[PDB]
């Protein structure tokens, strides 16, 4: 079995500059290439099962949980669905001038715990293979680092590969989450042809990625820095209980202040 | 030590 | 992940370091594969492996928990002094000892974990076993006697030839090596690494990347357990929040911040691998 | 941002338009040739 | 004739009827399904490529390793045309409904909406009583067109005029097998059957795919209800709703797990004696097949596994592998317990009887003597090897045997190497 | 005396289906032979009771078998038990109780 969850960084100030840009590519036309490659991954095999799920700055939502044209319902039904549920986000949203950064920890979250409840659900006569798919778009914040590092070593626990499709801002982090996990990254230059790279480099699962030819995954620059200066360094003083990284030795680390002594 | 031998460990009829 | 481990094992009087301390599961897990074939043979003693320990954990340094993890199977154990000694010296070196007994409750390990501070536990049967190790995995926690010390730390990174054997610089592994295309240095080794985090063979220094550190904040961050509300409690959310499925049993929480909704598999999942409140990230 | 907000709810009056609109084989093939061994995309 | 799985089928089709059958409504979600799981990447990448691209490309896309299933996958989609090289373009037709049967592009009153499990009973009613007619049942359900059918399937034959139908060699292999391979076999021989009394396959097998998801058609649903694959209220009822085993249709075993997902009943002891759990009399006469029956209880039965019993079934045409195979997947859950599932003794004891009804293998020939020298023997054993044509040989005694067919080839050749002279 | 189509004696006009058959482990033939399914949970008492009362003809490692007999009638007699005791629980025991023709036997 494969469960295939799509995170789309459906950030209205990036996408809405890209509008405002008159730019080629459009949130429409990205859920559009979303809704092919959801359809196609569930066309590719029938025990094949996925999920989507859509960010904005204060919150994200599910987009998924007769025969009147003449085609199968889960698929038309599926189409509408992930239609109605975008333009419901979409419309019901506030506006705030200050929160713009966009949300990826929490849907992360969701889908992992999503993913876990279905890895119960399913029947134990079959194995279920799961792999989260993110579309990022729009700048990151400081302030994820800690919440997306928690789902990040989670979904290595629970070996889910975070595959990661950015469209134009690149997150340090997020080339760190597929590499943990094993999850590929690309940023498509081409944006119009994003449904390529989908069905190319991320519609095959663990299972034929292995048997296939890939790009090289790009060098992931694990940087570290001090949180005094938060600039880069190659050494870096921590401790056994804050485990922060200073910049020098210190009596007092300032974020415990810990009676620590000279040595 | 003391295993069975191959003729007791498996089918010797050619199937 | 910046933690290391060693194994002993103990027969016939004697006792002898499988494999020291290291950062390779790997290697420990192929040693215990390889063990699987031992002997089994004799007798053990708890005063050689202990001292066998301490010769090499005194030598650690003051900021690193000193530990011993003892699994006790044969309630007799020989010894070639008295173990009073060995315990106080023990406690003198600061090792953190604790004892696991299978089918046995055992003076000498009674006296010896509760002194030492640590515990004494016996196996009542698999599921303890599993999770009296489970509970192991878990960091100690401080004693008032306990100090706190900082340690010099090393963040290199990790380097590739430009471009398939272009411009690179040819080199076996520190770990019959293999050649290694790219790998990770050390500013005073400039040794090349395939694998971290791991301590300096030169300077003695622990390499590591910021993730591994990152790995064991959830300890620095534990997470506020949710408000139980097993009833439905007329709470309109049929979906629950983390999973979107109609609660299908009587058990069901809430957070204390975000005030979300979560089934008992999200709150276990989110307590035990998410660490994390969906709702409160936001 | 407000002219970010507003300006994408009026890009969401078209949806579910022609995969044949949406796409063409001079885009997909640039991807393909990018993604090509001697392509932009492919590093060897 | 043991046309075991799909891809036989696949290949019996010309380009004048793929086409056609590439229909967008089901052939398309049925064929890309059933593709291999590396074929179904490339067809989906080139789905919006007007272009060929070069063989090379494909090959070089894929591992060392891998390379041999890239290349029989390649064989297959290159065997069914769905692509041309051009210098592996899709074909129009075929990329089109492809590209349609992603999005799709009808009603009326309600139905008598009957359950699921009802329908899937008399579905299994209906496939029973097919086989309680096509056993020595002295009573069973009957039709002239499923008589024939069975008949025309070459699974029973009418050994005199009036007569009832007996069953054939292949029809004893036939009852033996597994529901969905013994249902598949037969949806298989009636597609052919129906291409052969002019019924357009391409019609009914593109509606056969629409079940797993004109009057030619209405008399083939038809069929399909007598099948008891279809769900039909009345005869007059335009809308018709397909049971499980319809919906199943070429999924095979692999598809939601073989028929095994039933309660076992079969018990075999050390002694040949057979315990069956059971009150279904076909399941009975199967057993009958090649067991000696000894007693019948209101639940269960008692029979014998013995060398008359065996060798008879074996004389009639059956397998030792069928019989292991029929009881291991009717095998009670008491013996699963057991490792292997049936005694090994009972298993060898059975192959032995099979191995020994064959211990002369029998073989149509004509042999020469009395060759002259042995190079015009090797000469002309070496064109009996080149043509495929020799039966056995020994140099040694300067002697060969050859096909009587093929016999004509060398007596022509022997001849022409005589007149020579 | 009846048959089937098959060469398998059938007995359906000679005893019924009790209603907790799958509980019942035993079966009772009218030509006075008997299985008991070793695997049933009462196996242990049920075989000291055929031991007791029938003459062994098979014992498999899945279901034994059993007939009945005078001598091995006098034996369940010689350790007393009377023919209600024998027939009663011989009944508790049989899925498809006892054959009337084997109750006078
Ligand atoms: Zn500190
Ligand atoms: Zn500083
Ligand atoms: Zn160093
Ligand atoms: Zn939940
Ligand atoms: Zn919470």
């Amino acid at each position: 079995l494969n469960l295939l969850v799509i995170v789309v960084d459906a950030n209205p100030i990036w996408w809405g500059k890209q509008a405002l840009k008159e730019s080629q590519f459009t949130l429409s036309k990205c859920i559009d290439a979303v809704m092919v490659l959801g359809n196609s991954h569930l066309f590719m095999n029938r025990s094949n099962k996925l999920a989507v799920i859509a960010s904005h700055i204060q919150e994200s939502r599910f987009l998924y949980p007769g025969s009147k044209d003449g085609k199968y319902e889960l698929l038309t039904s599926a189409n509408e669905v992930i239609v109605e549920e975008i333009k419901d986000l979409m419309t019901k949203s506030d506006i705030k001038g200050q929160h713009t950064e966009t949300l990826l920890a929490g849907s992360l979250a969701k889908a992992l715990c999503y993913i876990h409840r279905m890895n119960k659900e399913v029947k134990d006569n079959q194995e279920m293979k799961s792999r989260i798919l993110v579309i990022k778009a729009a700048e990151d914040s400081a302030l994820q680092y800690m919440n997306f590092m928690n789902v990040i070593f989670a979904a290595q626990k629970q070996n889910i590969l975070i595959d990661a499709c950015v469209l134009d801002s690149d997150s340090g982090l997020l080339q760190q989450a597929c590499d943990i996990t094993g999850g590929l990254y690309l940023k498509v230059p081409q944006m119009p042809s994003l449904l390529q790279y989908l069905l190319w480099v991320f519609l095959p699962d663990q299972d034929q990625r292995s048997q296939l030819i890939l790009p090289p995954p790009v060098h992931v620059d694990y940087r570290a820095a001090c949180f005094c200066h938060r600039n880069l360094i190659e050494i870096g003083y921590v401790c056994s209980v804050c485990l922060s990284i200073f910049c020098n030795f210190s009596p007092i680390c300032t974020t415990c202040e810990t009676a620590f002594k000279i040595s | 030590a003391k295993e069975r031998p191959i003729w007791l460990r498996e089918s010797t009829v050619q199937g | 992940p910046i933690s290391q481990i060693g194994i002993i094992v103990t027969k016939s009087k004697r006792a002898e370091k499988l494999t020291e301390l290291s950062g390779n599961p790997r290697k420990h897990i192929t040693s215990l594969k390889k063990a699987v074939d031992m002997t089994c043979h004799g007798e053990p003693s708890l005063y050689n492996s202990l001292s066998i320990a301490m010769q090499t954990l005194k030598h650690m340094p003051g900021h690193t928990s000193r530990e011993v993890l003892i699994i006790f199977s044969s309630l007799t154990t020989c010894d070639p002094s008295n173990i009073y000694d060995l315990i106080k010296t023990l406690k003198a070196a600061k090792i953190r000892v604790s004892v696991i007994g299978l089918s046995a409750e055992v003076r000498v390990c009674t006296v010896l974990a509760r002194e030492t501070g640590g515990t004494y536990h016996v196996i009542l049967d698999e599921s303890h076993y599993k999770e009296l190790l489970t509970h192991h995995v878990s960091p100690p926690p401080a004693s008032s006697s306990s100090e706190c010390s900082l340690i010099r730390m090393g963040f290199p990174q990790h380097t590739i030839a430009s471009l398939s054997d272009q411009d690179a610089k040819p080199s076996f592994s520190m770990a019959e090596p293999g050649l290694t295309l790219g790998g990770y240095f050390c500013p005073q080794c400039r040794a090349k690494y395939c694998e971290l985090p791991v301590e300096c063979k030169i300077c003695g220094l622990t390499l590591v990347s910021a993730p591994h550190l990152a790995r064991s904040y959830h300890h620095l961050f534990p997470l506020d357990a949710f408000q139980e509300i097993p009833l439905e409690e007329y709470n309109g959310e049929r979906f629950c929040y983390g999973c979107q499925g109609e609660l299908k049993d009587q058990h069901v929480y809430v957070c204390a911040v975000c005030q979300n909704v979560f089934c008992v598999d999200c709150d276990v999942f989110v307590h035990d691998s998410l660490h994390c409140c969906p709702g409160c990230i936001h | 941002i407000i002219n970010s907000f507003q300006s994408i709810r009026q890009e969401m009056e078209a949806y579910t338009p022609k995969l044949t609109q949406v796409l063409s084989s001079s885009a997909a093939s640039s991807t393909i040739t990018a993604l090509s061994p001697g392509g932009a995309l492919m590093q060897g | 004739l043991q046309c075991r799985n799909l891809q036989e089928f696949l290949g019996g089709l010309s380009p004048g009827v793929l086409d056609r059958l590439y229909g967008h409504p089901a052939t398309c979600l049925a064929v890309f399904r059933e593709l291999p799981s590396l074929a179904k990447n490339w067809v989906m990448r080139m789905l919006f490529l007007e272009q060929p691209l070069p063989q090379a490309a494909v090959a070089l896309w894929v591992k060392k390793e891998f390379s041999k299933a890239q290349e029989e996958s390649t064989g297959l989609l290159s065997g069914l045309r769905i692509w041309h090289t051009q210098l592996l373009i899709l074909n129009p037709i075929f990329r089109q409904n492809l590209r349609i049967a992603l999005l799709g592009g009808q009603l009326g009153p309600d139905k008598h909406a009957r359950d699921v499990p009802s329908l899937d009973k008399y579905a299994e009613e209906r496939w029973e009583v097919v086989l309680h007619f096509m056993v020595g049942s002295p009573s069973a359900a009957v039709s002239q067109d499923l008589a024939q059918l069975l008949s025309q399937a070459g699974l029973m034959k009418s050994t005199e005029p009036g007569e009832p139908p007996c069953i054939t060699s292949a029809g004893f292999q036939f009852l033996l097998l597994d529901t969905p391979a013994q249902l598949w076999y037969f949806m298989l021989q009636y597609l052919q059957t129906a291409q052969s009394r002019g019924m357009d396959l391409v019609e009914i097998l593109s509606f056969l795919f629409q079940l797993s998801f004109s009057d030619s058609l209405l008399n083939f649903l038809q069929h399909l209800r007598e099948f008891g694959l279809v769900f039909q209220r009345k005869r007059k009822s335009r809308r018709y709703y397909p049971t499980r085993l319809a919906i199943n249709l070429s999924s095979g075993v692999s598809g939601a797990g073989g028929t095994v997902h039933q309660p076992g009943f079969i018990v075999v002891e050390t002694n040949y004696r057979l315990y069956a759990y059971t009150e279904s009399e076909l399941q009975i006469a199967l057993i009958a097949l090649f067991s000696e029956m000894l007693y019948r209880f209101p639940n269960m039965v008692v029979a014998q596994v013995t060398r008359e019993s065996v060798q008879q079934a074996i004389a009639s045409g059956i397998t030792a592998q069928q019989i292991i195979h029929f009881l291991r997947t009717r095998a009670h859950p008491v013996m699963l317990k057991q490792t292997p599932v049936l005694p090994p003794t009972i298993t060898d004891q059975i192959r032995l009887w099979e191995l020994e009804r064959d211990r002369l293998r029998f073989t149509e020939g004509v042999l020469y003597n009395q060759f002259l020298s042995q190079v015009d023997f090797e000469l002309l054993l070496a064109h009996a090897r080149e043509l495929g044509v020799l039966v056995f040989e020994n140099s040694a005694k300067r002697l060969m045997v050859v096909t009587p067919a093929g016999h004509s080839d060398v007596k022509r050749f022997w001849k022409r190497q005589k007149h020579s002279s | 005396t009846k048959v089937d189509e098959y060469g398998a004696k059938d007995y359906r006009l000679q005893m019924p289906l009790k209603d907790d058959h799958t509980s019942r482990p035993l079966w009772v033939a009218p030509d006075g032979h008997i299985f008991l399914e070793a695997f049933s949970p009462v196996y242990k008492y049920a075989q000291d009771f055929l031991v007791a009362i029938a003459e062994p003809v098979c014992r498999p490692t899945h279901v034994h078998e059993y007939k009945l007999t005078a001598y091995s009638l006098y034996a369940a007699v010689s350790v007393g038990l009377q023919t209600s005791d024998i027939t009663e629980y011989l009944r508790k025991l049989s899925k498809t109780g006892v054959p009337d023709g084997i109750m006078q036997f």
